[PDB]
RNA sequence: UCUCGCCCGAAGCGUUUACUUUGAAAAAAUUAGAGUGUUCAAAGCAGGCCCGAGCCGCCUGGAUACCGCAGCUAGGAAUAAUGGAAUAGGACCGCGGUUCUAUUUUGUUGGUUUUCGGAACUGAGGCCAUGAUUAAGAGGGACGGCCGGGGGCAUUCGUAUUG
RNA sequence: UACCUGGUUGAUCCUGCCAGUAGCAUAUGCUUGUCUCAAAGAUUAAGCCAUGCAUGUCUAAGUACGCACGGCCGGUACAGUGAAACUGCGAAUGGCUCAUUAAAUCAGUUAUGGUUCCUUUGGUCGACUUGGAUAACUGUGGUAAUUCUAGAGCUAAUACAUGCCGACGGGCGCUGACCCCCUUCGCGGGGGGGAUGCGUGCAUUUAUCAGAUCAAAACCAACCCGGGCUUUGGUGACUCUAGAUAACCUCGGGCCGAUCGCACGCCCCCCGUGGCGGCGACGACCCAUUCGAACGUCUGCCCUAUCAACUUUCGAUGGUAGUCGCCGUGCCUACCAUGGUGACCACGGGUGACGGGGAAUCAGGGUUCGAUUCCGGAGAGGGAGCCUGAGAAACGGCUACCACAUC
RNA sequence: UAAGGGAAGUCGGCAAGCCGGAUCCGUAACUUCGGGAUAAGGAUUGGCUCUAAGGGCUGGCAGCCGACUUAGAACUGGUGC
C-alpha cells in the first residue's frame, strides 16, 4: 500500500503537511521485483489504462550485445557480482538496471570464430579439437577476403578479454530493467570500465 | 475528481453559442471530435437557435439520424456533433449547403454556398511528421491524418482539400501579404492582411496584422487563418471583407440601414 | 574524473582504435550541446572531463518554460547552490510597496568556475530534478567584481 | 555585415530593470452601459415588417466596457536605484607566429605535404585630447592659540562639629 | 445625497465617549386585498434515520429448437413479433454537504521535449469453418430467514479458446562449390560472373554507426570515357522522428478478422460443385485528434511573539546508482556529504477558514460577510483495505475493526 | 516452590519477593542553576553465515605484515537469549 506520493513529505522548512487525501488510487507504489536466477517465470501485472508490465522473478536467459565488433547474442547468466548500489544485492544474486552480470562465452566464442578465425581459448592445448578450421584450406580469394580481417585490422580485442575466453566467462552490464520490461538486456563490459570493476571485484574479493 | 465530466451548464456554456438561462438548466455538451469546446458549435444550436427548423432536442435525435444532415459528404448522425469553423454541410436530396466561418462580432455566421464549394475546402496545418516506412504524414486540425502530401507545405499554412477523393490541392504556404482571419482570442472575427510575425525562442510565434483599410492588430498563428494570397480570399466572404465597424458605426450601421 | 561507483555519459567508448599500433590521446570522443534561446555554451563544457546527469549542457535536461535571476548566497551544498531573488510586492490599500525574499535552489553545473559567493546568476526552468531543485543555472552576470586583485598569501 | 539574395529582407544579435503608454490574454454569471413598449416597472433576449394562403417569405438583434496584483510583447528614456577603465590585465586598427582541425578542386579512390576558414594561444609596436565629476551653509579626520564646578588619579588646605 | 443631534458645569470653550441616525440579514411580534418573479434544516448536531424512491440497457445488424404469438407449408435446416438470459457499454456522470486542510485547496499564470487517455475523427490494417464447456431450461431440493444457493441431462456466441489456406519472392544481411584473363619454366601474384544455406515486416527491448554547407594542388598504385563523374523532415534546444546494422520477443503468448444486416449482378466454361465483387454494422497493432486527468513553475492569504529558533535516528536539504510508479523527483531503499528555513515573522497555535468568481455598505479610500445555483477541491458514521474498469482507493461497490444499530 | 486472590496478616510490607548488566530510546514537579538522575516509562539481547569501517613498514601512485573493537544484513531455533 506504499505511496510514492509528495503530501506526507515535510515543506521547505519542516512543517508537517498535514493530509488532504487518503492515499488515492493513481499513486500506488508496488512491492519490488526481488529477481532471482532460476527457470523462467514471470508474473504479469494490470497498469493504469490497461497496460501490461512484466515481473521478472526468476530468469536465466538475456540478450546482451558484444559492442566492440557489434555482435548480440542470447545467452546464459551464471554469476551476479557488484551491483554498485548495494553492496548486499551481490549476495542475493539480484538483478536490477546497474548490476554487473558475469555470462557463460559460448555464443561469441563462435561469433568471431567464423567470422575472424584461428580462434581463442585453447590453452595451447596441443592434442586438443580440431574443428573443421584445418579442413576447409580456403583455396579461393575469400582466403584474401579473410586476410584482411585477419591481420590488417588484426582485431587485437582488449587484452584481458582473451583471458574471460580462456576461462569461459564474460563480464557484462545491464542496462534494462528487469521487472518492468521482462527481459534482462545489456551490454559487454569493454577496455577502460572493463579494467575500472575489475580493480573493484579485485579487491573486494581480496579484501 | 473521477474520469471525465459529461455535462455542460447553460450559464457555463460558451457565449458564442447565444445560449439563453431561463431556457433550461442544462446546455448542449459536444461529443468529443475534432473541435474542442471553445471552437466547436454542435448541430442542436445549429438547426433549432439559427435555421429555426426543430424546437425539441429529441426532434432533432430523429432528423439527425433519418440520414439527411450529413458533414463534407459522408453522413453523421450525432446530435451533438462538433461542427466547428470552416466545416461543410451537405443535405444529399434537399439541395442545401453549407460553408461555416465566423462573424466579425465574434458569432459563427450563416453563409450560404453551392457545389462549386462541396468541391473544395480549406484548412489549416497543425503539425508535419515523418511516419513509418519513411513516408511522410501531415495532420490537419480538422482531425484529417493525410499522407503523401506535398514538399512545400510547411507547418503553418493552409490547404485546399477536396472532400471527395480525400486529396490535397493548390497549397498556399505562410508569407508575408497574405489574407488571413482571426479564430481565436481578443480579435476573433477579424479579416486582415499579414504584415509582421516574430519568432520569438519563447515556445510562440506572434503575429501583427494590417487589414483591408490597413488598421492594426495583434494576435497568434495558432488563432490565425490564412484565407489567400494577396487581397483575394479563394473563399466568398460575408458582410464586407470581414470588418468590424466601431461601437457607435455599428449603431448607424442600423440607422442608415 | 569520477569519484563515485561510475560515471558515463552517452558515447561509445571502446572504439577498438588499434589497428597498427598508436596510443596518442585518447580523451577526445565527447558529447556536447547547444541549449538555444541566446545562452552560449562554455568552453568548460569541451575541454571538462566531469560528466553530468543534470546539466544543461552536458546533459539530457533541456530548458523549457521561464527565465528568472537570482543572487547566489551559499553553496555550501554538492553540485547545487542557493540562490536569492529580492522584489518589490505592492499593497493595493496602503498604496505602497515591500520588500520580499523567496530563496530558491538550483542546479550548478560545474563549468562555471570561479561563480563566487555574491553574484549575479540568470536560470531557466527544467524537469523536477530533486525535491525543491526544479531550476537551472544558465548564465553568470557578474565576476564578483575585482578581475585584478592580488593580496597577503 | 552586404558572408545569405546604390535601397530592402535577413545576419553578427545587445548592462538590466523600476516606472509609463500601447499591444496581446481572460468565464461566463453578477455590476456600469447599449438596444427592445415583458402593458409600463424588477425582468427577459427578445422582435420588427409585407404577403386577404399566394415568397417552397424578407431584414437586423442576442453588443461595448472595467477584468486588481503578477507573467508577456512593442513603443517612452524624466525622476529613483544599479554598471564599466585606477596596480589599467582598458577603447580601436594593423602585424609576428605556435598548434588544433573544417570541405571543394587535384578524372575516380587512397596516400603524403599545403593555399586554406574558425576556435585556441603567443610576441611586438603605434593608435585613444588615452582613463580618476567638484569638494555639499553634508559628514569623518589632521591641524593650533584658547576654554570648561567634564571625568579619573594623587596630594595640599579650611573654619565648624563632637570627643 | 462628500451631512449630524442630545448627554459632564452656575455658565463657556474643549479632548472625549454613551445615546440617538440610515441601511442590511436572520429571528421575533402586531397585521394583510390582488398581481409578477421568489430565498428557504447553512449557523447548534457532518447528530440519528422508519418509510416509497433516485440506474438502467436492443438496432434490418452478438445469441431464439421457450413451454409466448402464428407466418402459409412443402421440407434445401435458418422467414416475423420474441418474454428471459448470456454478452458489449454504462452506473467513476448528475445530485447533496462545507466536516476537514492556512503557499494548502484554489485564483491569475505558463509545460509535459517528463507521462497515461474509454469515446469521437483519419491512417495503416501484404480451413467451403476447429473445439470443449455455459446460461436461459427441465426438474429434484434444502433453513423461518436475504435480491441466498447446491447437484443430475441437453443447448447458442463478437462469452471463451486452438489454428491454418493467399505466394510472386523482391532484394538486402552473410556464408559459399564454382567460372573468365594478363604473367609464367611452374608455384605464385594481379582483376572479373555466380549452385548451394539461414534471414524476412510492423510493436515490445537492447547495442552500435552514418547522421552534412567550403574554395584551391604536386604527384604516387591502378583505371569510366573522350582533358574530364550523384545529396530524409522538426524545434530555440534532443538521447526528435525517420533509416541502416545484431538479436530477443516473456506458453499469466503485441497485432497480422475462424464475426453480422441489406440487396443483387457479371463471367467464361469440363457440371458449376468454380470464380467475380457494391453498401453499412462490429472491434483491434500503434500513431495521432478530442474529453481529460496528474505531477510541475512564477506571484498572491485570515488574527497570534504570553510561539523565536525550528528541521535530520524512522529523509531533514543535497550528490550518485537503483527499486517503485503511467513517466520526471528522497517517492522509498542502499551508500555518501552535512545541509535547509528564519525577524521580509519562519516554525507553534487560534479560527465562529472551503477557496474563488461575487454580495452589502454608496464621496474619495476602505470596512464586514461569501456553506449557498457558476468553476475547482473535499467527504459519505469514523477511520484503514482492495476486486472490476480507460477511469474509483467508488460507498444508492465489497471486506475487517471501532461506535451505533435491525431480524 | 506453590492453583486462585494480592496486605485482607500484624503495632508496622517485618521478612521474603519484584526491579537489576548492557546499548539505542525518553526524561517532570522541584533548585542554592551545581542538580534531581541510573528519575518514571519503555525497545533489544542467543546461535551461526557474512559484509562495512578503523592500520603499520618500505617506493621510484605500489608491495609485504599486522590489534579487537564498532555498526549493518541474512538464516535458524518450541519467543529463547
Ligand atoms: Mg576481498
Ligand atoms: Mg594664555
Ligand atoms: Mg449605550
Ligand atoms: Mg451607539
Ligand atoms: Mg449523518
Ligand atoms: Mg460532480
Ligand atoms: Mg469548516
Ligand atoms: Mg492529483
Ligand atoms: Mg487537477
Ligand atoms: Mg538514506
Ligand atoms: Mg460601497
Ligand atoms: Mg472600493
Ligand atoms: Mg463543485
Ligand atoms: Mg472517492
Ligand atoms: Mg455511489
Ligand atoms: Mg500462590
Ligand atoms: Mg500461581
Ligand atoms: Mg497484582
Ligand atoms: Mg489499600
Ligand atoms: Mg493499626
Ligand atoms: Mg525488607
Ligand atoms: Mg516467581
Ligand atoms: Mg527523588
Amino acid at each position: 500500500g506504499i505511496s510514492r506520493d509528495n503530501w506526507h513529505k515535510r515543506r521547505k522548512t519542516g512543517g508537517k503537511r498535514k493530509p488532504y487525501h487518503k492515499k488515492r488510487k493513481y499513486e500506488l507504489g508496488r512491492p519490488a521485483a526481488n529477481t532471482k536466477i532460476g527457470p523462467r517465470r514471470i508474473h504479469t501485472v494490470r497498469v493504469r489504462g490497461g497496460n501490461k508490465k512484466y515481473r521478472a522473478l526468476r530468469l536465466d536467459v538475456g540478450n546482451f550485445s558484444w559492442g566492440s565488433e557489434c555482435c548480440t547474442r542470447k545467452t546464459r547468466i551464471i554469476d551476479v557480482v557488484y551491483n554498485a548500489s548495494n553492496n548486499e544485492l551481490v549476495r542475493t544474486k539480484t538483478l536490477v538496471k546497474n548490476c554487473i552480470v558475469l555470462i557463460d562465452s559460448t555464443p561469441y566464442r563462435q561469433w568471431y570464430e567464423s567470422h575472424y578465425a584461428l580462434p581463442l581459448g585453447r590453452k595451447k592445448g596441443a592434442k586438443l579439437t580440431p574443428e573443421e578450421e584445418e579442413i576447409l584450406n580456403k583455396k579461393r580469394s575469400k582466403k584474401i577476403q579473410k586476410k584482411y580481417d585477419e591481420r590488417k585490422k588484426n582485431a587485437k580485442i582488449s587484452s584481458l578479454l582473451e583471458e574471460q575466453f580462456q576461462q569461459g566467462k564474460l563480464l557484462a552490464c545491464i542496462a534494462s530493467r528487469p521487472g518492468q520490461c521482462g527481459r534482462a538486456d545489456g551490454y559487454v563490459l569493454e577496455g577502460k570500465e572493463l579494467e575500472f570493476y575489475l580493480r573493484k571485484i579485485k579487491a573486494r574479493k581480496g579484501k | 475528481a473521477r474520469g471525465p465530466k459529461k455535462h455542460l451548464k447553460r450559464v457555463a456554456a460558451p457565449k458564442h453559442w447565444m445560449l439563453d438561462k431561463l431556457t433550461g438548466v442544462f446546455a448542449p455538451r459536444p461529443s468529443t471530435g475534432p473541435h474542442k469546446l471553445r471552437e466547436c458549435l454542435p448541430l442542436i444550436v445549429f438547426l433549432r437557435n439559427r435555421l429555426k427548423y426543430a424546437l425539441t432536442g429529441d426532434e432533432v435525435k430523429k432528423i439527425c439520424m433519418q440520414r439527411f444532415i450529413k458533414i463534407d459528404g459522408k453522413v453523421r448522425v450525432d446530435v451533438t456533433y462538433p461542427a466547428g469553423f470552416m466545416d461543410v454541410i451537405s443535405i444529399e436530396k434537399t439541395g442545401e449547403h453549407f460553408r461555416l466561418v465566423y462573424d466579425t462580432k465574434g458569432r459563427f455566421a450563416v453563409h450560404r454556398i453551392t457545389v462549386e464549394e462541396a468541391k473544395y475546402k480549406l484548412c489549416k496545418v497543425r503539425k508535419i511528421t515523418v511516419g513509418v516506412k519513411g513516408i511522410p504524414h501531415l495532420v490537419t486540425h480538422d482531425a484529417r491524418t493525410i499522407r503523401y502530401p506535398d514538399p512545400v507545405i510547411k507547418v503553418n499554412d493552409t490547404v485546399q482539400i477536396d472532400l471527395g477523393t480525400g486529396k490535397i490541392i493548390n497549397f498556399i504556404k505562410f508569407d508575408t501579404g497574405n489574407l488571413c482571419m482571426v479564430i481565436g482570442g481578443a480579435n476573433l472575427g477579424r479579416v486582415g492582411v499579414i504584415t509582421n510575425r516574430e519568432r520569438h525562442p519563447g515556445s510562440f510565434d506572434v503575429v501583427h496584422v494590417k487589414d483591408a483599410n490597413g488598421n492594426s492588430f495583434a494576435t497568434r498563428l495558432s488563432n490565425i487563418f490564412v484565407i489567400g494570397n494577396g487581397n483575394k480570399p479563394w473563399i466568398s466572404l460575408p458582410r464586407g471583407k470581414g470588418i468590424r465597424l466601431t461601437v457607435a458605426e455599428e449603431r448607424d450601421k442600423r440607422l442608415a440601414t | 574524473t569520477e569519484r563515485a561507483y561510475q560515471k558515463q555519459p552517452t558515447i561509445f567508448q571502446n572504439k577498438k582504435r588499434v589497428l597498427l599500433g598508436e596510443t596518442g590521446k585518447e580523451k577526445l570522443p565527447r558529447y556536447y550541446k547547444n541549449i538555444g534561446l541566446g545562452f552560449k555554451t562554455p568552453k568548460e563544457a569541451i575541454e571538462g572531463t566531469y560528466i553530468d546527469k543534470k546539466c544543461p549542457f552536458t546533459g539530457n535536461v533541456s530548458i523549457r518554460g521561464r527565465i528568472l535571476s537570482g543572487v547566489v548566497t551559499k553553496m555550501k551544498m554538492q553540485r547545487t547552490i542557493v540562490i536569492r531573488r529580492d522584489y518589490l510586492h505592492y499593497i493595493r490599500k496602503y498604496n505602497r510597496f515591500e520588500k520580499r525574499h523567496k530563496n530558491m535552489s538550483v542546479h550548478l553545473s560545474p563549468c562555471f568556475r570561479d561563480v563566487q559567493i555574491g553574484d549575479i546568476v540568470t536560470v531557466g526552468e527544467c524537469r523536477p530534478l530533486s525535491k525543491t531543485v526544479r531550476f537551472n543555472v544558465l548564465k553568470v552576470t557578474k565576476a564578483a567584481g575585482t578581475k585584478k586583485q592580488f593580496q597577503k598569501f
